[PDB]
């Protein structure tokens, strides 16, 4: 549970799907509340995030567990519009 | 917010102006995201923090600003 912050560096991250999310590239830090923010990722899978970025930021309370891998919650998803005369959603 | 790596082997200060140390570590609990620690390799002997494996335990709570040098305070 508690450890030091280099562990996070190269680790893969996954989500709690088993869809491999990227590797950590380095971990942002806040001193007004004592925490970690989020994580930098790299080497990202475009399958799903959509981004021109070198990296991307994770919030850290999507983190579910630190390892030999970091699981985080599924968020690559889509949400679906409510239709008002359709029982079917919309997806855009 | 700062990135963790921007802060490699810093120069850690007190409120005074004394020399700590050089960054060496971080400690953090993973499942609740709080930082616990600051691991610093020493430079000079102040008394106001303890010691394990040759590195100053400072509690992050004690740590008042991490601009171009980490400033810390007895309390």
């Amino acid at each position: 549970m508690i450890g030091e912050i280099t562990t996070f560096f190269g680790m893969r991250v996954f989500t709690d799907e088993g869809r491999y999310v990227g590797r950590v590239e380095d971990v942002i830090l806040d001193q007004n509340t004592k925490s970690i923010r989020g994580l930098a990722i790299s080497d990202y899978n475009k399958a799903l995030i959509d981004s021109h970025a070198k990296g991307v930021i994770i919030p850290y309370r999507v983190v579910k567990a630190v390892g030999d891998i970091i699981i985080i919650k599924d968020l690559f998803k889509r949400k679906s519009r409510v239709l008002d005369y359709e029982s079917r959603e919309l997806i855009e | 917010y700062v990135p963790a790596r921007s802060l490699a082997r810093k120069s850690v200060v007190l409120t005074d102006g004394t020399v700590v140390g050089t960054l060496y570590n971080i400690t953090v609990d993973f499942k609740t995201g709080t930082i616990v620690n600051l691991l610093v390799k020493p430079e000079n002997e102040i008394p106001d923090f303890k010691k394990e494996e040759g590195l100053y335990i400072i509690p992050f709570e004690c740590v008042r600003s991490l601009k171009d040098f980490i400033v810390v305070d007895r309390r």
